[PDB]
RNA sequence: GAGCCGGUAGCGGGCGUGGAUCCCUGGAUGUCCGAAUGGGGGAACCCGGCCGGCGGGAACGCCGGUCACCGCGCGCGCGGGGGGAACCUGGGGAACUGAAACAUCUCAGUACCCAGAGGAGAGGAAAGAGAAAUCGACUCCCUGAGUAGCGGCGAGCGAAAGGGGACCAGCCUAAACCGUCCGGCUUGUCCGGGCGGGGUCGGGGGCCCUCGGCCGAAUCCCCAGCCUAGCCGAAGCUGUUGGGAAGCAGCGCCAGAGAGGGUGAAAGCCCCGUAGGCGAAAGGUGGGGGGAUAGGUGAGGGUACCCGAGUACCCCGUGGUUCGUGGAGCCAUGGGGGAAUCUGGGCGGACCACCGCCUAAGGCUAAGUACUCCGGGUGACCGAUAGCGCACCAGUA
RNA sequence: CGAAUGCCGGCAUGAGUAACGAUAAAGAGGGUGAGAAUCCCUCUCGCCGUAAGCCCAAGGGUUCCUACGCAAUGGUCGUCAGCGUAGGGUUAGGCGGGACCUAAGGUGAAGCCGAAAGGCGUAGCCGAAGGGCAGCCGGUUAAUAUUCCGGCCCUUCCCGCA
RNA sequence: CCUCUAAGCACAACCUGCGGGAACCCGUACCGCAAACCGACACAGGUGGGCGGGUGCAAGAGCACUCAGGCGCGCGGGAGA
């Protein structure tokens, strides 16, 4: 759990993005929702060692 | 994987009616879909969920090719008198 | 790949056309249509827009992308093809000899 | 049909003939029609302890040659396996 | 190495000379179906069991493993299963056709089906070939040669030797005997069963006392080189008609680059390139180059020990080879009879006797050759009814 | 290239000719619209009424509904449409299937037989508008409603208490 | 579903009520004797089940008319060979 717990959030984040999306009121939406390139897999990897 | 269940919501004339009694039809994720997203509701929005429903929506389309986006299941919660609540009452 | 070629945002010569010798500002490559604007076609676009805001004023219309086979880039000189100079560590542009 | 321990069937032709034969006269063929000289096969039964073969009949003296042996094991309920394998 | 966020054109939204976009290499995630493989299934879906995880919860849930079947050895483990445009081997295998009918025949062991296998497959080290006191694995190409032949001696089918080439290579195993060991018994100074050691025409081997003795893998790690991204790559300016110059003209220059493309047309000198030469951290690749390993070193003379068994040989039935019953050998083998292990056995085209040749009934064995889904270049190849069926969103409507 | 009842493409002729797909049948007044016999409404007229009306399976799949349209498709026209564009719309412990069962028939461990493909085949499993299983009535939008909601009832399981 | 005992368990396990809980996947729109299915067509054809009202004629799922509901059959206007 040493990467965990942060794309728990940081999917939290996305499903406030995905939120503000479907009103009309996300006015940065590559600026922001392609967060998951770096971040989001930004902490979904590490080498499952053990 | 509990925040990639509920896709999106549905602005539309049918689910602002969902906030007199039974709150809102989400878009899920058609398949890991289960009618048991209550925990994946109740534990994004912090409610108490009762009830869910469950669908299969969304056909074609023109312009050279078929389906428009997906089919996506679709449905809600008539989730406790009054912890309805988080945001919502945006737009409707 | 293919698509990279003489130069980059930078002032050069064009020796095309009607502006055959025209010291252009800096260029704003296109240039998979391997052009780049930079500041010689100037030809009128008759369009009111896509989005209806501000209307038809006059017509001081942008440039055209001007095919990149004919921008001679510059230094103190005139033309002078670009060389690689490498210097053990980098890759710089080095035209036929002044410098720069 | 089958092996047990020999090659499979073979396919024939007939070749009939309708003629004096060379030795005494003019010969022929007539119609070369395909019989199938299905080997001969015998199911044998051997006890190992209840164990039968589809074995070709010129080749019952192997099977017993191959029953008159001691392979160090006993019974799993079928085994063939240990005594086939255990074929030269 | 400066632009990007695919085929973007539009929301404007961001992102980059502290290095992005891309391309390559190596991982990670790979939902579901599919050999499908937990069971079912009407493919892309349902339904589980066990373990481990979230009133998110004991019940329904979802996650992440594991759950097919078969083959090989000691419940335990390593493979196999399906796909592939052709190419190949084996098992099967037509018929129209041709014979100016047709049945033998031909078409043809073709097409096709099935199995198998791999970048090749096959075959392969002589029980060979056949006239030479000869050749010496196998394959392929050209000759032999449309010869020899076969043939309702019609139609037609059609070698092989020799000889040129390519390529080159030989080897493991019971060509018996010694010990080992679960048990066999009539406890036998012994039956067969697994290994192991022996064993491959100082004609072979095992056994019995002289005369003592290391070449080299197909296997293994290496290393170039090859790819899988790329990179550097020479030298032209002016005037002219013109929409536009590279055309025309003048004055040049490079050339290990005057192949080609595009540039507003006709460009060696504008670009991309080409000649030439660099480039691999990572992976494949590869004795082409050197390295070691595994293996190989009854020469002699004897006491007749062993040289692959329902096999050879004989007959009956057939296929293969040029061979269609013929004088029918040979090679395979479905039926039946059924041997011996070197004063053995087979072959040299019935057979027999001389003279030769060669060792079957166990297996492997690179290389050269066929192929072209693939990538590249090449064209007295096509230029949209052509070329693939598709230059285009086509195996689509 | 001139012929192959050639092939592909084009355009003729036939020809403004036959037809326009039921001899159930229309007429009028307002609208709307640029435009109307055809669209909407009204009022008569007619036609089916064991259907030419409702409901469910089969099948088809978004044709449903609303809004913007009318080039194209409607055998005419078309503002209309089921056609084009975009957006909505299909809510189930109780209805139907599957977490249940079998019939014919498949598949099929075992077993048999086939040159290979494979052909059989016991148990088992699959197999359904058959058996079994817990729901009725009303309302609501533009569309769904035995699903949403209102009332009453009922079923399985799991945990706790007796 | 009812029942009987094997294995087993008899500190379980079932059974009856009362409290709480949990109830999953798919289908659901629309046409459905048709202009949306099958017939290349908005095709006079084909299509399975259920309700299919009233009055009259002996009865009737007939026939005649007609509720409810749904259509006037997506070309018409003339003329009167
Ligand atoms: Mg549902
Ligand atoms: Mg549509
Ligand atoms: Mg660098
Ligand atoms: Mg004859
Ligand atoms: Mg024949
Ligand atoms: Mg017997
Ligand atoms: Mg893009
Ligand atoms: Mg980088
Ligand atoms: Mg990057
Ligand atoms: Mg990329
Ligand atoms: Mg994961
Ligand atoms: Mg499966
Ligand atoms: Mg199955
Ligand atoms: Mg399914
Ligand atoms: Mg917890
Ligand atoms: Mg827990
Ligand atoms: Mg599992
Ligand atoms: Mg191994
Ligand atoms: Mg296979
Ligand atoms: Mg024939
Ligand atoms: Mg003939
Ligand atoms: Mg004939
Ligand atoms: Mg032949
Ligand atoms: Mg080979
Ligand atoms: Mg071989
Ligand atoms: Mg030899
Ligand atoms: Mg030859
Ligand atoms: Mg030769
Ligand atoms: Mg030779
Ligand atoms: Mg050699
Ligand atoms: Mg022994
Ligand atoms: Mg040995
Ligand atoms: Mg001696
Ligand atoms: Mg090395
Ligand atoms: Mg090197
Ligand atoms: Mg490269
Ligand atoms: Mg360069
Ligand atoms: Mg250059
Ligand atoms: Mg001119
Ligand atoms: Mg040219
Ligand atoms: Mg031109
Ligand atoms: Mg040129
Ligand atoms: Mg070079
Ligand atoms: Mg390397
Ligand atoms: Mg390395
Ligand atoms: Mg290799
Ligand atoms: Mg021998
Ligand atoms: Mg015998
Ligand atoms: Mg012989
Ligand atoms: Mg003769
Ligand atoms: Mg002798
Ligand atoms: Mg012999
Ligand atoms: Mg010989
Ligand atoms: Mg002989
Ligand atoms: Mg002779
Ligand atoms: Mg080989
Ligand atoms: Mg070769
Ligand atoms: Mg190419
Ligand atoms: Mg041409
Ligand atoms: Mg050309
Ligand atoms: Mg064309
Ligand atoms: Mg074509
Ligand atoms: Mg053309
Ligand atoms: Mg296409
Ligand atoms: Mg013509
Ligand atoms: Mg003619
Ligand atoms: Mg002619
Ligand atoms: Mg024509
Ligand atoms: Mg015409
Ligand atoms: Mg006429
Ligand atoms: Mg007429
Ligand atoms: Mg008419
Ligand atoms: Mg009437
Ligand atoms: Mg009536
Ligand atoms: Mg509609
Ligand atoms: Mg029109
Ligand atoms: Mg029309
Ligand atoms: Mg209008
Ligand atoms: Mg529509
Ligand atoms: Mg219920
Ligand atoms: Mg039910
Ligand atoms: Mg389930
Ligand atoms: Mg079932
Ligand atoms: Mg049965
Ligand atoms: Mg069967
Ligand atoms: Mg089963
Ligand atoms: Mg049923
Ligand atoms: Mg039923
Ligand atoms: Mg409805
Ligand atoms: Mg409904
Ligand atoms: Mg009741
Ligand atoms: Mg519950
Ligand atoms: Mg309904
Ligand atoms: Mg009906
Ligand atoms: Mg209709
Ligand atoms: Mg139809
Ligand atoms: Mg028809
Ligand atoms: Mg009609
Ligand atoms: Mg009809
Ligand atoms: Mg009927
Ligand atoms: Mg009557
Ligand atoms: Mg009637
Ligand atoms: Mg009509
Ligand atoms: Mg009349």
């Amino acid at each position: 759990e040493a990467r965990k717990l942060s794309p728990v959030e940081l999917e939290k984040l996305v499903r406030e993005k995905k939120r503000e999306l479907m009103e009309l009121r996300f006015q940065a939406s590559i600026g922001q929702l392609s967060q998951n390139h770096k971040i989001r897999d930004l902490k979904r990897q590490i080498a499952r060692l053990l | 994987t509990a925040y990639d269940v509920i896709l999106a919501p549905v602005l539309s004339e049918k689910a602002y009616a969902g906030f007199a009694e039974g709150k809102y039809t989400f878009w899920v994720h058609p398949k890991a879909t289960k009618t048991e997203i209550k925990n994946a509701v109740e534990t994004a929005f912090k409610v108490k969920v009762v009830k869910v429903n469950t669908l299969h929506v969304r056909g074609k389309k023109k312009r050279l090719g078929r389906y428009l986006g997906k089919r996506p299941d679709r449905k809600k919660a008539i989730v406790q008198v009054a912890p309805g609540q988080k945001i919502e009452a945006l737009e409707g | 790949r293919v698509k990279m070629h003489v130069k980059k945002g930078d002032t050069v010569l064009v020796a095309s056309g009607k502006y055959k010798g025209r010291v252009g500002k800096v260029k704003e490559v296109l240039p998979k249509k391997y052009a780049v604007i930079v500041e010689g076609v100037n030809i009128v676009k008759k369009a009111v827009r896509v989005s209806p805001k501000y209307p038809q004023g006059g017509f001081i219309e942008k440039e055209a992308p001007l095919h990149a086979s004919k921008v001679r880039p510059i230094c103190p000189a005139c033309g002078k093809p670009t060389r690689v100079r490498k210097k053990f560590l980098e890759n710089g542009k080095k035209i036929r000899v002044c410098a720069k | 049909s089958g092996k047990r321990p020999i090659v499979a069937n073979s396919i024939q032709r007939r070749g009939k003939a309708k003629r004096e034969g060379g030795v005494g006269k003019k010969t022929t063929g007539i119609s070369k029609r395909r019989q199938y000289p299905n080997l001969q096969k015998v199911r044998v039964r051997v006890a190992g302890q209840e164990i039968t073969f589809r074995v070709a009949a010129s080749h019952i003296p192997k099977v017993y040659e191959l029953v008159e042996r001691a392979k160090g094991l006993k019974l799993e309920g079928l085994s063939p396996k240990e005594i086939k394998k255990e074929l030269l």
